[PDB]
């Protein structure tokens, strides 16, 4: 997730909401990377086992992919520093953030 | 701990709701019974966290074909689905055969969705299967005369 | 018509899916096509994988009430057993709290 | 304009005795016309068979 | 959920009332029987929220023609409807041919 | 269609079909009542906890 | 005290008929072999198999049922071949010129 | 702990028949638009109108 | 009406929001638009996303 | 509307639906009483502490 400072925090809570602009944000109002935008006329949101986010529009015969949700892993999970709001940030004891597809 | 029995209770409630829905639709033409599918929820520990409802599966088996004597009741034996269109143009599919001739002379079901099919074009009209399905209409438009060309 | 002459006005088309169970029920005993159900294959009755149409007849539901009235009993018993487990855990937590 | 089918026709197992009259018992051939999928099933021994 | 069972009970009651009304009109000239048409009401979820009556459909099949010996009773065969007007000018239609 | 004089058209209600449909609908109504009773017992069990 | 382990009870359950042609159960011993979308191989006794969009036989969770494929004309079960996901194609089955009568 | 929020569950409820011609029920998504005496705009799913 | 003629008197408008949750409930089964929910998109029933 | 002489307008109350509504309202009342009892237990714990 992207903090207002532009830095990246990491959260495990999955209750996501949509802001007035149509983007996916964490329930604390923080915008979760990658930028996954849900359009105005969305009928149903399908998030697959591998993090592929799709929406189905009215009158459109095929579902439309609006992004790809990835998972970040750390070689040392304990070293992450909590900043509240169910958010962890990376320290030097928490290794480095490794982005990966959910199932890889 | 609590979540295990909570998931069990939720699964039992979903199963009972599906059964109640099936009973409430005992006499509903074109209805297919539903059954809940359950799966385990192991997560690391061997204690078996809980159960979840994987989905609801329909039983797409043919029902009884009951004679009604109307000329707009048609039943699909074996596989097949009637194709319908609403006012938005969305395409739907249904096994119901209760079609009624509306005021605009179209074949629609009880809820008003228009039955679709291959239209007839030309003189004499013949079904052209190369075209996309269109709503079926029955106009009163008098039929014109045809001067003879072959006797 | 009245001139002793028939005219075709349209032919009913039938749709079959790769996965019938993937159809989403929209109510009004009506199904909707979805990606899991696959694209609808259109055709005519009595050809290919499409059954024939019976005119003047209606297809009734496939719900067998004897079977459902049995099931309901089994689901009631399972639900009550789960509630018993819930109350057991409640008594456990009460025991630990009362310390 | 299609290629004519060349095949080995065999009258094996046939017999000539004092039967009722000259009659054919059986005929078989391994060719067939094009066919589209009609049904599928899973057999008792596990084979998946399409008719 | 109580909603599905309540809807099913209401639909069964409606069907039973329709059947009873048809029974009460077994001997009624110009009467057409009725049949309730049911539809399910799936809404978002897959649990089958309940059932609803989509409407009541008439059965416009000609009944048996019985002679009475009076000249002012007219029976109608095949399609057609007798046209009547009330005292206020409204137009109504009926298959009953008992006139005086 | 033409008009038949000196005759009346009776109703098209067949009593046998009506009676059988009444029996079936009664059975369906009782099944739904059984469902209602099932939900009642479930709710009673939960409240008694 | 120490929890030594969790032992499964691998006894055969009741076989209840459903009437679905894609529904199959195992009596006695044996497990269905499934493959995940990432290629990981699993084993399960559940027999709720359905045809997916791509004409493959998958269970409820989307794992493809695996087995010996068919090769040749006419096709035959290749007992020496590695198990592969089962697919039921709807492609047109061509004609065979007559060879023996 | 801190209450992160109070989120609603906007799943469609059962459509119960009543028989009043002034009652309207919303299927799928959508809201009824209302105004009070002060001109404030409000949104409601309740379809019991008089 | 009594002259066998009918007269349309209006069409009920429906509102759809980009974030249905961000709605601030004012009671009386009535919602109010909020910056979190965004502006209301107006339309007719049974069309588009309505 | 029209007036019919020699006839009376009976009530529009159907007993079946009213009985079902009574059952549902009884269940709602019992659940609410259970909530009341739950609140009565939390204040007891705090008062006693």
């Amino acid at each position: 997730v992207m903090l207002p400072d532009g830095t990246s925090a990491y959260t495990r809570d999955g209750s996501f909401q949509v802001d007035q602009n149509g983007q996916l944000v964490t329930a604390g109002g923080f915008q979760v990377q990658p930028a996954i935008t849900i359009p105005a006329n969305a009928l149903s949101i399908t998030i697959g086992r591998d993090g592929v986010v799709s929406v189905t529009q009215q009158g459109q015969a095929a579902p439309v992919q609006v992004g790809q949700l990835n998972l970040t892993t750390f070689m040392n999970d304990t070293g992450l520093e909590s900043i509240g709001e169910n958010l962890y940030i990376e320290t030097q004891s928490s290794g480095a953030p490794n982005e990966s597809t959910p199932g890889l | 701990s609590f979540s295990q029995a909570v998931s069990g209770l939720n699964a039992a409630a979903t199963n009972l709701d599906v059964i109640g829905n099936n009973i409430a639709n005992s006499a509903t033409y074109g209805f297919k019974s539903g059954t809940a599918s359950f799966a385990d929820m192991f997560a690391g520990s061997k204690v078996g966290l809980g159960v979840k409802v994987a989905g609801i599966t329909q039983d797409f088996t043919d029902g009884t074909t009951t004679n009604t004597g109307r000329g707009l009741d048609v039943a699909i034996s074996q596989n097949g689905f009637f194709r319908l269109v609403d006012s938005n143009g969305s395409v739907f599919y249904s096994r119901n055969g209760q079609f009624k001739l509306d005021e605009n002379r179209n074949l629609v079901n009880m809820q008003g969705m228009q039955l679709t099919g291959y239209p007839a074009t030309g003189t004499p009209p013949t079904i052209q299967q190369g075209a996309n399905p269109a709503p079926i209409t029955i106009p009163n438009t008098l039929m014109a005369a045809k001067s003879t060309t072959t006797a | 018509y009245s001139n002793e002459q028939e005219q075709v006005l349209g032919q009913i088309v039938l749709a079959n899916f790769a996965n019938n169970e993937g159809l989403a029920s929209q109510g009004d005993n009506v199904w909707a096509a979805t990606q899991a159900s696959g694209v609808a294959l259109l055709g005519t009755a009595g050809s290919g994988n499409f059954g024939k149409l019976t005119n003047g007849a209606l297809e009734a539901s496939n719900v067998d009430l004897s079977k459902e009235l049995v099931n309901m009993i089994v689901a009631q018993r399972n639900y009550q057993s789960n509630a018993q487990t819930i109350k057991t855990q409640d008594q456990i937590l009460n025991t630990l709290v009362n310390l | 304009g299609a290629t004519a089918a060349t095949f080995s026709l065999s009258f094996l197992n046939s017999m000539q005795q004092n039967t009722g009259a000259n009659n054919i018992v059986a005929t078989n051939q391994n060719g067939y016309k094009p066919g589209d999928l009609v049904s599928y099933q899973i057999n008792n021994d596990g084979t998946v068979v399409g008719n």
